[PDB]
């Protein structure tokens, strides 16, 4: 049974009371508070449930990576070039290297055709032509290994303009609404996107004879504003920039991890035991301070001592940020134990068979 | 596991009184689980929990709160308490109003790590190269206006209310449930 | 693994500039951290096979700023992943006379001051200087919350009449309850003396020592060092060492003629003596580099510990940074030249 | 043909040397800081360190462990008084 | 406790691992194939020479200019995917 | 690992019927739980980078039910991994 | 101390697979066929 | 204690992994290549 | 597949004898990876 009387009083008082400062000064380092604590009649207040309360805005700066490695082409290998054209002097003429996965129906001169209209009257036998700003996209593709090997194929590859990076970790923003990168020049204002087309057919093939010399490949080219936000070049062939060949080559690699932030347990937050901008806590009656602090009394080290002796460490609490630090076990101390690779390891073909032959 | 989608709770004797009585709380009249945006700072631990539910489940679970916060011994901490399964989480996302060039992307044009990858099922890779447009950055040299999401998880608990006076766990039976004030009449309860 | 998390943390002595790239000249920045780069054979699968060895060259690297560390990870994490964060947090107080100090009815004044060095009250868990790169921070607000238990009129008034007499005062004394000093050790030095002039010596209780890094001490008092350049863990606040090693060993002396250990309680009477260099009188023990009488002190002083056989103490009695929790014995064997 | 090398790491952790007469812990005052010799005169006291070389400053950071106490009253309403002390070192000021 | 060891009386205890005396078999979570891919990006690859329409009168797309005077005349183009050999990999780590 | 075990559980809202095979219609049967395809563009690696946050979606899903229930599988393989099985259990009394 | 004791038979079903993943020809890729044969128009 | 498992009263706490429910998305440590070759070591050859 | 248990042919095989077997590992470990090695032990007294 608990007891009942003499311990919770009747007449109306809060549980938790909230002080706003009343005054205030701004430096260039220092920033200092005082307020007015009132115990009022008939009550006691212990002082280790009094805590500050601050809040604010923080910006961590421009070398902040939580993340290893990159998110923008994580699985492309680490110097596969992008869809590309530059211009070479033989008096200068452009070389592409690209590749167009999409198959379509026939090419003609609007673009590569796509689809149909419904076959219905009024509407039987009308073709449809690809949106030359977001329709033929690198996601597409020939879905099973037994390809046909199309003749209407179409894709799309970055003017000259654009400098070359490596696919790896390569990113764009989008620009129009169905997340279609390219640039919107300003021309009777920001309405129209320049996007070309460009056609091939086979050389060889068609080298010596005309047949018209139907084309069979078409490259929707654009420009994009590309930029490489957390990764850097790791070879670079040449010291100067105008993309030539050589440059297809170049390989690029992730940035180290940074993980700014607040000190472990608000550690430096306040001031201790400096002699120049010392705490006061007195009374109101006549301003004799009760805190006289040394110079060589480390408070902070003494406080991380108590907290463990009082406690256990390895828990976490959200409300102090109170969080130890330490290194992990492995890292300091190598165990150096080789591997397990008794058995070999292969990559076999897709369909299965590689090599075949006709029978 | 869906303790976390409570919003507050109001309770009522004789349809004239709150029971948490006299003014005893920072919102006197209900108790407040969470809430949205608050200017004031109500909210504690950098999650969205209102100061006053953090404490009432304090006192209720361990007696701890009227002598500063620490965390509790293990022994008296169980596996289905409230400590242990407390969990705050954060983000931050790309704003729209403050960003320039925001453009809603469906699922169906998002070309990230393409030509390596399927296409909208497990199947085999498709697709050419090319820059990506997914993700956002929020970093570098190049980051974008952001905005902030705050939440928090709980599960395996129940919710607790003791009903006494200054909400501590002083016994079995409770103080308040002996006074003839509170124990020697009738009444009705509301509950919201 | 072993090339990422190693030999990106290797001294910068060892490596080299990068080729036909872009590298800022300041040692202290993300940029010239980032550029360089570091030969992978040096820590290559084949290192040190089949033994419990530590690298030399990483031995006295800082290991708690590393991206392993799981406090500054999950600080981090729960601070945000962007890079414009609003902040709510919540700081308790440290001092060692108010911080359990039960007041009394009245009305009080009390004043504090805040840091707003981006520095001091940043962390990172790479280390560079953090005025150079950009961060800010911006404090907008500031309030006091406090809570009063609810107890009666009549008991409250009664403990308040109590606790004013002038024998039921209250009494405090700092946990640590030390003085400390620094002492600097020039580049490549290996002797300090250190002299203490005549005064009285009433209730002593003894030393207790470390090494640290001049790059990671900031100046006492001085509410501003325009000359410190680095936001790694600072052991000096938060108590994170890692030089214990390094000492060889200590001598006493009293009067400038005794020696204070005096009567032969040790087996080198005139000085304790950390670790011994290859020395074949037979003493180091727990088959390490440390001798008999420096296990005996510290197993004494820790856990009263070594006139009764040794064994390993009780987990209660162990704490974290205690010392035979941390204690690790190693060893190798390498090729004669 | 090999040779032998031994280490030892010990991270996280200050030496400590007692000021007692046996080493071990039996109080928070030890005797021989009631010893009359070390009580009732004054002495020097000389220490020497020897470390191991680095290629960079560096600091010895020493910790002399001594009393440190506060005592706190409060007669009236509204007053706070307090009284500091540090055994071994210093206390306050004096005349 | 017997649990931790202690490097003076070589006190260390021998057991084995809990997981090899018994062996809990689950599987291997293989739902998504883990191709390779060439290392320069495109495998195979043909060769290609640019053209440009004509005028275009009336059904002139059969007459087709060659646009050498621009672009070069051996300009490499892939077709289709790209080479990619197939390995999967938990059951591998698994089997070793 | 992501893709598994967690857009293998996701909202059944998000998912799109499959192509040229025959699903169940009755929205319980274990067929139509398991017919049904997932996009992996929703959790891919790209997700939520440096943030340690759950996901939206599957926050209100009960997380129990899931094959990484270890005490789930423990009772499971418990009693055996084949399908007709006799069994010899004992019950306690739990009235109080 | 007492406590039934119960014994029978239980039949879990056919939707009961306990390993992930898959047990028949698990390294194979995912596309390759059998060596087989078919019939086809001219 | 409930963490332990009592086989006759079929007593075993059911639970969830830790790192289901809640992602801590680090990425991944991929500085260096990882290349598959031929096995005879030499993949392509000539004549002489 | 699927079932937890062990081996018929290897319960009656002594499982303390085994290359992940901790104590082992850790003391040849602690004595050195070489083939040459001076050691300097020091042995406890176990009459009862
Ligand atoms: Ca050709």
């Amino acid at each position: 049974v608990a007891p009942t009387h003499d311990v919770t009083t009747d007449r109306s008082q809060r549980l938790t009371l909230r002080f706003i400062p009343v005054d205030r000064e701004d430096t260039a380092y220092s920033y200092k508070a005082r307020f007015t604590l009132a115990v009022g009649d008939n009550r006691v207040l212990d002082m280790a449930s009094t805590y500050f309360d601050i809040r604010g805005v923080l910006d961590r700066g421009p070398t902040f990576k939580p993340y290893s490695g990159t998110a923008y082409n994580a699985l492309a290998p680490k110097g596969a070039p992008n869809s590309c054209e530059w211009e070479q002097n033989e008096a200068k003429k452009t070389h592409v290297y690209a590749q167009a996965p999409l198959s379509g129906i026939k090419i003609t001169k609007e673009g590569l055709q796509i689809g149909t209209a419904d076959a219905t009257v009024a509407g039987a036998g009308k073709e449809i032509f690809a949106d030359k700003t977001f329709q033929p996209e690198p996601q597409v593709g020939e879905s099973q290994w037994n390809e046909a090997d199309a003749t209407a194929a179409g894709g799309r590859v970055l003017k000259k303009t654009t400098p070359m990076k490596p696919c790896y970790g390569s990113y764009a923003r989008p620009t129009n609404s169905n997340g279609g990168q390219g640039v919107m020049v300003e021309q009777n204002g920001k309405l129209e996107s320049q996007v070309e087309m460009q056609f091939f057919s086979t050389s060889t093939n068609a080298t010596n004879e005309v047949n018209n010399i139907q084309p069979t490949v078409v490259l929707y080219s654009e420009d994009v504003n590309m930029e490489t936000p957390d990764t850097h070049l790791s070879y670079k062939p040449k010291m100067g920039d105008k993309n030539a060949k050589v440059m297809l080559g170049q390989q690029a690699m992730p940035n180290r991890p940074n993980y700014i932030a607040f000190r472990d347990n608000f550690i430096g937050l306040m001031y201790y035991n400096s002699t120049g901008n010392m705490g006061v806590l007195a009374g109101q009656a006549s301003q004799l301070n009760a805190v006289v602090d040394l110079q060589d009394r480390n408070t902070e080290l003494s406080y991380q001592l108590l907290l463990d002796s009082i406690g256990d460490r390895t828990r976490y609490f959200s409300m102090w940020n109170q969080a130890v630090d330490s290194y992990d076990p492995d890292v300091r101390i190598i165990e150096n134990h080789g591997t397990e690779d008794e058995l070999p390891n292969y990559c076999f073909p897709l369909g299965g068979i590689g090599i075949t032959d006709t029978f | 596991y869906l303790n976390h989608t409570f919003k507050k709770v109001a309770i009522t004797f004789d349809s004239s009184v709150s029971w948490p009585g006299n003014d005893r709380l920072l919102t006197p009249n209900e108790f407040e689980i969470k809430r949205s945006v608050d200017g004031e700072g109500y909210n504690v631990a950098q999650c969205n929990m209102t100061k006053d539910w953090f404490l009432v489940q304090m006192l209720a679970n361990y007696n701890i709160g009227y002598q500063g916060f620490y965390i509790p011994e293990s022994y008296k901490d169980r596996m289905y308490s409230f400590f242990r399964n407390f969990q705050p989480m954060s983000r931050q996302v790309v704003d729209d109003t403050k960003y320039k060039d925001y453009q809603q992307v469906g699922i169906i044009h998002q070309h990230n790590n393409s030509g390596f990858v399927g296409y909208l099922a497990p199947t085999m890779r498709e697709g050419q190269a090319y820059p990506a447009n997914v993700p956002y950055p929020l970093i570098g040299k190049t980051a974008v206006d952001s905005i902030t999401q705050k939440k928090f998880l709980c599960d395996r608990t129940l919710w607790r209310i003791p009903f006494s006076s200054n909400f501590m766990s002083m016994g079995a039976l409770t103080d308040l449930g002996q006074n003839l004030l509170y124990a020697n009449s009738a009444h009705a309860l509301d509950m919201t | 693994f072993l090339y990422s998390n190693i030999a990106l943390y290797l001294p910068d002595k060892l490596k080299y500039n990068p080729t036909n790239v872009e590298i800022s000249d300041n040692p202290n920045t993300y940029d010239y951290m980032n550029k360089r780069v570091v030969a992978p054979g040096l820590v290559d699968c084949y290192i040190n096979l089949g033994a419990r060895w530590s690298l030399e060259y990483m031995d006295n690297v800082n290991p708690f700023n590393h991206h392993r560390n799981a406090g500054l990870r999950y600080r981090s994490m729960l601070l945000g992943n962007g890079r414009y964060v609003p902040f709510h947090i919540q700081v308790p107080q440290k001092f060692f006379a108010i911080k359990n100090l039960l007041l009394l009815p009245g009305s009080y004044t009390y004043e504090w001051n805040f840091r707003k060095d981006v520095n001091m009250v940043l962390q990172s868990s790479l280390g560079n200087d953090l005025r150079v790169d950009g961060a800010s921070i911006k404090f907008d607000s500031i309030c006091l919350y406090a809570t009063f238990f609810p107890m009666a009129h009549n008991t409250a008034s009664t403990l308040e009449a109590m606790l004013r007499n002038d024998t039921n005062d209250q009494s405090f004394n700092d946990y640590l309850s030390a003085a400390n000093m620094l002492y600097p050790i020039p580049a490549n030095a290996t002797n300090v003396p250190i002299s203490i002039p005549s005064r009285n010596w009433a209730a002593f209780r003894g030393w207790a020592f470390t090494r640290l890094k001049t790059k990671e001490t900031p100046s006492l008092g001085s509410g501003y060092d325009p000359y410190y350049t680095y936001s790694g863990s600072i052991p000096y606040l938060d108590g994170t060492f890692y030089l214990n090693h390094t000492f060889k060993k200590v001598a006493i002396t009293f009067d400038s003629s005794v020696s204070w250990p005096g009567n032969d309680r040790l087996l080198t009477p005139n000085e304790f003596e950390i670790k011994r260099s290859v020395d074949g009188e037979g003493y180091n023990v727990a088959q390490c580099n440390m001798t008999k009488d420096w296990f005996l002190v510290q197993m004494l002083a820790n856990y009263n510990i070594g006139y009764q056989g040794f064994y390993i103490p009780e987990s209660y009695k162990d704490r974290m940074y205690s010392f035979f929790r941390n204690f690790q014995p190693m060893s190798r064997q390498v090729v004669d030249d | 043909d090999s040779i032998t090398q031994k280490k030892f790491l010990c991270d996280r952790t200050l030496w400590r040397i007692p000021f007692s007469s046996n080493f071990m812990s039996m109080g928070a005052l030890t005797d021989l800081g009631q010893n009359l010799l070390y009580a009732n005169s004054a002495h020097a006291l000389d220490m020497t360190f020897e470390v191991d070389p680095m290629d960079e400053p560096t600091l010895l950071y020493v910790l002399f462990e001594v009393f440190d106490v506060v005592r706190v009253h409060q007669p009236h309403r509204g007053v706070i008084e307090t009284v500091y002390l540090r055994t071994p070192f210093s206390a306050g000021n004096a005349t | 406790d017997r649990t931790r060891y202690f490097s003076m009386w070589n006190q260390a205890v021998d057991s084995y691992d809990p997981d090899v005396r018994i062996i809990e078999n689950h599987g291997t979570e293989d739902e998504l194939p883990n191709y390779c891919f060439p290392l320069g990006g495109i495998g195979i690859t043909d060769t290609f020479q640019a053209v440009k329409t004509t005028a275009a009168n009336g059904d002139q797309g059969n007459t087709t200019w060659q646009k050498d005077s621009t672009f070069a005349e051996r300009n490499e183009i892939g077709v289709g995917n790209n080479f990619a050999m197939e390995i999967n990999l938990n059951a591998n780590l698994w089997r070793n």
